[PDB]
């Protein structure tokens, strides 16, 4: 349990990139993998 | 947080983990 162990001094701290913004660019690559393949990985899509 | 003394003395105070009503504001996860 989280809150039987933050009485203690130990604290979680947030990630910074939270699951939408990472859902985010997994979708970014999904897109230009399909749609532009490995161009978009060297220079333009 | 502070953008450095060379350029300005502001700073700014984050509580991490309250909820910031025992204590501009803005909440945070
Ligand atoms: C945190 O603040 C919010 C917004 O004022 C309030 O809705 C909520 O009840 C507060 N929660 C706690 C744990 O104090």
């Amino acid at each position: 349990l989280i809150c039987a162990q933050k009485f203690k001094g130990l604290t979680v701290l947030p990630p910074l990139l939270t699951d939408e913004m990472i859902a985010q660019y997994t979708s970014a690559l999904l897109a230009g993998t399909i749609t532009s393949g490995w161009t978009f990985g060297a220079g333009p899509a | 947080i502070t953008p450095g003394t060379n350029t300005s003395n502001q700073v700014a105070v984050l509580y991490q983990g309250v909820n910031c009503t025992e204590v501009n504001v803005f909440q945070t996860r």
